[PDB]
């Protein structure tokens, strides 16, 4: 139902699962939420505010006349498309392998700072879920989801 | 959380991977029509208020095609091999003037002078008349000629001559190239004795910058007249350009059948030049060489690349994808 | 023997090290052994897959004739070489970068998932090879090699 | 793990560091022979089966060099300095002629026009008669010519001329260039006057595509034959060419001692090119200016930086290296 | 006064605060402060070290009898300024992106190495600083800074 | 530790970060004069030790303007329309000769020739006397000329003549490139009777490397003379330059009035070439097209970007800063 996944909601993308002898209780930490969606809105936001120069044609040489210059500022403007296109890879590419490693750090951070709020008490393995030594109820959780 | 989670971005180190969402960085544009690049003034034709003109004709001081010509700072190049409409026929395939407007469109400020670079009554080769024809009617519908050179023509002793030099000054702004028109007219034996006295092939020189070049008229067998005033004519006329960097003088040599700068094009700046065709049709961020008018809904795109002015999507090789979210955790 | 290093085999090219009573048992992980060939192996490819277009000669541009053209289209094919060049050092030394600073995470990874199957039955410092409060054979850490 | 581990890497914020494996991603390539790139099929002479012919000689169309020059997509620019070896003398520093085979060779598809460009015969000038030379035999070994140009020679009325004008048409298909060979032929004061009528030197220029030429003959007084048939001969030909952007006609004046353009070339696309040396031998996957061929046996190379073909290594200023291991643990 | 900060002394800038019953003993690993100094500065070298060839005129291009040739000098020389402005932005980028990621490494490195010292006794949470079950004086404080 | 951390740096990902400490990466240059650069033979003037002569009048060989020019790396652009200071009046922008200069500084190593290219006494046309001036004063102070033209004058039979042929030889080492330097005189009509015996225009054509040209003289109606010896000319010359590319021979057409060409440029190697503005002072580690010498205080510099020699720093967009410290952690 939490761990794993099941084709359920995912509205409030949580990153982590509750735990407890209430039932089930759930609560969402829509502050990790937000920080989830801001961090990704800056990501996008310095790659989309890359600017370079763009390509135009040479004011002084006319076609056939100077068809030889021509062909070399052809050729100047295609290996130019391939340095930008190349820069972009890269900056994106790093982007995503930034995005891609962050992931642990994010869930161990989560679990870091439920054991902040819930004490000494307990460790967890495979998942990981922190688990408590007292029972916590709906509003019990719902104060831990927001601090 | 997870998710169905077949997105894939790649990495630079781990190859591909599999995410539970992305956000998609390029586009692929479609092939629209140029616009007018929005903000900045756009040039399209040369003179767009030069009815019945093309941009050579205006160029070449067609009667009834001077006016201004707008300054703007993104130009299309619409006509890659330039053409007239009127006046008198142009041998266009000996020299380089079809080029002429594509020269000028390249400036941000191009302006004719006010005054004659040469008086062309008075000069070399003796008192001459100013020629006029048939087929370059003026606003009152009387004979003119082009602006931009003056048809001399021997006034009295219609006879041959040893070359003569004519140094061209300069007479545009310092900063201003200034673009020279000149040309030669040639005609047929009974004609050429008749209008000029020498019925040999005459010579012609020109220089600027140290660029020289020489020409040889032809004598009858002209070929069939096109893209002029459309009245037969017997002869023709070569026309071609000299262009003086700012400060410098030019010089031209010539015998029989000169015709001689008069107004001369000023012109200052530069202008984007992409090529493109016309009518530009409401407004885009970015004009692209192969896609038209484009309004950046991505900031970078796949397709082909090409030069482009604007506000306009990097082209990039492959699609580019972000990961939003985390690696595909399997339902486990 | 195990820890520190010697002039021994390194065929296994192990990431940690045994604990235990019972002499020295010694177990490989060879999940682990393969993660990392595979690991670097895919790396080797993301830079030996890099194309760039190749420079040729403007053809055009005859020799002596358009000398001039020549020069510059010498000088847009060096600093051209130049740019290359550097895109692939800096893929390159952020890839280096990048394994260099995987040390340590691939080393706590290893401790972590022993701690998964021995239990919280114990901590350790320095190296931190985990070592339990029982006695494991070799057949028992055959098992946990093995998962 | 640990091992003696003294290999270096480098990383982009930590200098270099010791690491216990790496793996060179760099080589040094050794200077070989050039071969045909695999694959794609590779030009080195332009007519591989014009024996003892070279390339000029195939470009003018000497006798006996004419055939089929195949179309490709890589070529090999051989000789810097193209030379003759056989037919009439030609005074190759004179004009840019020896430039023509490495303009024919930067085209993926080359081939020699089937009919004459021009009436040689029947020309401006009178009458003419086609010149042949003892110098140039043909197939049967009789006296011929170049195949793209035609001698022509006064039938009668060996009287000087004024400077006569040809348009050269276009003749190739659309998207072709069309490069025509013309030149002309001088001898001392004697053979002039009976071989034209006119011993003073004659001019000549031509014009395509807004660029324009001039040249005046040498009466006597010529250099030494070299590169030619080996007969004796008292005249000398200088040979140029025009090339015409496909759609265009060119222009070509001239007095006497002319040779027409006949056979033209018709050329287009582009080939890869590259300089370097032939014969090629086997085959490789990557052709290099400095190392001829390469088979890419590691993605790097270090070593001197130059223009390649192929499914190449690309070049680095430093060796390179990944780093396989973890960082050097000194056994404590 | 050692947490969160104040308008103090940041003179041995150091990377972690002193715990203890014996008053407010304070002491400064002063190999932490060198090994954070060095590490800046081999970050600096690496980027001042850069280098690429430097762009002049060609010498055979002529002013005006030439000037087709030169407008598309002038259009090489700008496209690569760009180019070589954003290889270098994105290698300073790069370097300050891992120099900000590392400030949660370089912390906890630090408590695991006193925890290392001082043995499995504690653990803390919030600001984490590692806190013992027995007084340490300033002596003993100086010899756990100096290891 | 935490400090008031207000100072910001960018990363790649996270946009812009509040830091306790940072390492200014960039500096901004200010314009000061260009100086020696530090290590490296830099070129200034091309004779500094030829006082009361410019670049141009070392270029042609004025008389007491001739020494050795010294080798160098880096040179200064100094004059880009380079100006003469004596001799005869030059009708300079009638030809390229004005660049002469600038084609001379790109090359590491120039030394004029040691003998005549030309014999010019013994030369087509018939015996000359060889011509001075009094413009020209030589280091006796008798009348002189270029050193690197003679003015062949008939010595006898004064007559009209038709153009006439010399192949100019190569007369430098293998690896140089040979520049020419060649022109003609001209006078008023009554001057061309008395000294040359053909009063109409003469024409001049050269070649070299496929590069061709044309010149037709002035005959009376010269220019006002400027940048020459003071004295009062009738006369005036036209002065070009022809570049043989090493190995190869060019050609000069002449009739009456022809400099032929005496001692020649031999020049290879490049030097590394950026505008400026003599003198030099003092030294420094970069000289930059815009702001003169710097010193390279900081590895990146913003400002505008230009050419530069040397150990430079490099320039970027944007002031780029290192984090030093840590994020800002407010005191909480
Ligand atoms: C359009 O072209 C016509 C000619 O094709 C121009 O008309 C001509 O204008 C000139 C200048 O005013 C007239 O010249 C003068 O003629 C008188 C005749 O007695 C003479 O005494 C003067 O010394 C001078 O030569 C010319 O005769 C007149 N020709 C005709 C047929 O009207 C007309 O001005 C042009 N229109 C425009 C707007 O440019
Ligand atoms: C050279 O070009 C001129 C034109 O500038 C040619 O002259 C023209 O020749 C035609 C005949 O072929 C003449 O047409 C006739 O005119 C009379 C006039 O009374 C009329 O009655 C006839 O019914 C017919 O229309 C025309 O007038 C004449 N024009 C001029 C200005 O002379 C000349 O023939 C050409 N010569 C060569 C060798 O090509
Ligand atoms: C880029 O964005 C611009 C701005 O949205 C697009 O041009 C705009 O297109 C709309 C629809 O064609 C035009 O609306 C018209 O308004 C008049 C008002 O009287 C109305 O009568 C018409 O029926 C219609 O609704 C709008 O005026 C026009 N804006 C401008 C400045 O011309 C443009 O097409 C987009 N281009 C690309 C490549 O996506
Ligand atoms: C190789 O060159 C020789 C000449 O050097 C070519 O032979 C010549 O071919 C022409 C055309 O068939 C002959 O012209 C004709 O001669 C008869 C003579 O009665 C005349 O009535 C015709 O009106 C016409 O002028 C020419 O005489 C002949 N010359 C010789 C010496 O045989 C030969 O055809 C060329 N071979 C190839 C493959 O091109
Ligand atoms: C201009 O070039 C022509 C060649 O095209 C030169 O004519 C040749 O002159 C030589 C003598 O120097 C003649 O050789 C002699 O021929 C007779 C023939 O009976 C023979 O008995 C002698 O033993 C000797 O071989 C040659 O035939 C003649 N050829 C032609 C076609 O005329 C001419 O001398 C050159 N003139 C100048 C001013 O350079
Ligand atoms: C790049 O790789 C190719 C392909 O391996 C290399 O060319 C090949 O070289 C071998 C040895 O020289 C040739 O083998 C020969 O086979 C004949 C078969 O009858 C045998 O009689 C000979 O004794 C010999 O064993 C092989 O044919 C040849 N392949 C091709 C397509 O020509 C090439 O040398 C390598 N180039 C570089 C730069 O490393
Ligand atoms: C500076 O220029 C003056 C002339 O403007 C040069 O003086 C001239 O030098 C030549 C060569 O030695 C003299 O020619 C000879 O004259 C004698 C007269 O009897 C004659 O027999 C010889 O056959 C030959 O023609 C010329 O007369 C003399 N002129 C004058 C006025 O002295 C002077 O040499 C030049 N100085 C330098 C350093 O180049
Ligand atoms: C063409 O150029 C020549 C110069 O090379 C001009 O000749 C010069 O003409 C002036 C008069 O305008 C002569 O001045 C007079 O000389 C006599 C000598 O006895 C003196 O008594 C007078 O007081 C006055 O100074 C000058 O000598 C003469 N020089 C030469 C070398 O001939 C000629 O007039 C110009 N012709 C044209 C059509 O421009
Ligand atoms: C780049 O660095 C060089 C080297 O420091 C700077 O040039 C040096 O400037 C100093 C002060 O102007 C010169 O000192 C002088 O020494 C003489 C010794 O007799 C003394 O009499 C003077 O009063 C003065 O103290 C020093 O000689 C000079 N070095 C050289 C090689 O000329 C240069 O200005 C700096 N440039 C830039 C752009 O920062
Ligand atoms: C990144 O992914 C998240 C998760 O799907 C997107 O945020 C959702 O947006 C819809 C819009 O109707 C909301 O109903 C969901 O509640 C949002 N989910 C969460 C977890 O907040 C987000 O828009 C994506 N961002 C980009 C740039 O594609
Ligand atoms: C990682 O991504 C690859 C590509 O998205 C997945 O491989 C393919 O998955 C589809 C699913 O419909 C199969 O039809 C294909 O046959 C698979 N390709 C191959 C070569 O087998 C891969 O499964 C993803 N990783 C995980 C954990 O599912
Ligand atoms: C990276 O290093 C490993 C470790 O040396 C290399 O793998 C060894 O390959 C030999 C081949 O005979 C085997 O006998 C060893 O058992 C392998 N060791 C391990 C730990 O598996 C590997 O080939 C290197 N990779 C590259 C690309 O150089
Ligand atoms: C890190 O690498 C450097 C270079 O590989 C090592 O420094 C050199 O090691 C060799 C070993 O034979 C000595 O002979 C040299 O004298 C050393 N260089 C200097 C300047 O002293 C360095 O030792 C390596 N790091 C470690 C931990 O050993
Ligand atoms: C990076 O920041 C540190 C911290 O401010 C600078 O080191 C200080 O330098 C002053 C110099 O008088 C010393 O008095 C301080 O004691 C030093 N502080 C520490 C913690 O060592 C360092 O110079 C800066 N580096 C750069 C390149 O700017
Ligand atoms: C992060 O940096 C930004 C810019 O340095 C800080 O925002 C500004 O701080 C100054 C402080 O004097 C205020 O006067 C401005 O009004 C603030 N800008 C805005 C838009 O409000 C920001 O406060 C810094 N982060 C933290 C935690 O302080
Ligand atoms: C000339 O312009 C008018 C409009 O002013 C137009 O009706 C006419 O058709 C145009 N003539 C030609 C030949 O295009
Ligand atoms: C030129 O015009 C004449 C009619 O005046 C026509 O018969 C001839 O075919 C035309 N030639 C060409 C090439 O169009
Ligand atoms: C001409 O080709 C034949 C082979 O067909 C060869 O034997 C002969 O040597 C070649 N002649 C020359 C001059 O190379
Ligand atoms: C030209 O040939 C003649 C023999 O016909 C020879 O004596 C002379 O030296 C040769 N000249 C050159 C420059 O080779
Ligand atoms: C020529 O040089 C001397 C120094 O040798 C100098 O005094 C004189 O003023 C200079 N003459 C001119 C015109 O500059
Ligand atoms: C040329 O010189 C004369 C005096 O000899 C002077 O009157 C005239 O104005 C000058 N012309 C120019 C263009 O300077």
């Amino acid at each position: 139902f939490l761990e794993g996944g099941w084709e359920g909601m995912i509205a409030g993308w949580h990153g982590y699962t509750s735990h407890g002898a209430h039932g089930v209780a759930v609560a969402a930490d829509l502050k990790s939420t937000q920080e989830a969606i801001n961090k990704i809105t800056k990501n996008l936001n310095s790659l989309s505010e890359l600017e370079v120069k763009n390509l135009q044609r040479l004011s002084g040489a006319m076609d056939e006349l100077h068809n030889e210059i021509l062909e070399l500022d052809e050729k100047v403007d295609d290996l130019r498309a391939d340095t930008i296109s190349s820069q972009i890879e890269l900056a994106v590419l790093l982007s995503n392998e930034g995005i891609i490693n962050s992931e642990d750090e994010h869930l161990l951070a989560l679990e870091r700072k439920l054991k902040k709020m819930l004490g000494p008490s307990a460790v967890e393995i495979g998942n990981g879920c922190f688990e408590t030594k007292h029972k916590c109820n709906q509003t019990c959780l719902d104060r831990i989801a927001a601090g | 959380t997870s998710s169905n989670s077949p997105h894939v971005v790649k990495t630079a180190t781990q190859g591909e991977v599999n995410v539970t969402g992305v956000i998609p960085l390029t586009t692929t544009p479609t092939k629209s029509h140029f616009a007018n690049l929005k903000g900045t003034e756009t040039r399209g034709k040369l003179c767009p208020k030069c009815l019945n003109c093309t941009d050579l004709d205006v160029a070449l001081g067609r009667p009834k095609c001077t006016g201004k010509i707008p300054s703007a700072r993104v130009s299309i190049l619409h006509e890659v091999r330039p053409v007239t409409s009127g006046c008198f026929p142009i041998m266009h395939d000996r020299t380089k003037i079809r080029q002429l407007p594509n020269l000028l469109r390249g400036y941000e400020h191009v302006r004719l002078s006010t005054h004659n670079v040469i008086n062309a009554e008075d000069a070399p080769g003796g008192p001459y008349k100013i020629g006029t024809s048939g087929s370059c009617p003026n606003i009152t519908n009387g004979n003119g000629f082009f602006a931009t050179m003056a048809w001399a023509v021997p006034d009295n002793k219609k006879t041959a001559t040893n070359p003569l030099t004519i140094e061209v000054p300069y007479v545009c702004t310092e900063g201003e190239d200034q673009i020279t028109v000149w040309g030669f007219h040639s005609d047929n034996e009974t004609q050429m004795a008749k209008l000029y006295g020498d019925s040999k092939p005459q010579k012609f020189t020109s220089s600027a910058n140290g660029v020289t070049t020489h020409y040889v008229s032809q004598i009858g067998g002209f070929p069939n007249q096109t893209e002029d005033g459309g009245l037969p004519q017997s002869g023709r006329i070569v026309v071609d350009y000299m262009v003086q960097k700012s400060g410098k003088t030019g010089t031209i040599t010539y015998q029989r059948g000169i015709l001689l700068p008069q107004k001369v094009w000023c012109a200052s700046g530069r202008s984007k030049v992409i090529k493109g065709s016309l009518p530009l049709i409401g407004e885009a961020d970015c004009l692209h060489e192969k896609y038209g008018g484009l309004n950046k809904s991505k900031p970078y795109y796949t397709g082909e690349h090409a030069k482009a002015i604007g506000n306009c999507p990097i082209w990039v090789k492959t699609p580019l994808k972000l990961a939003n979210g985390t690696k595909y955790r399997p339902p486990a």
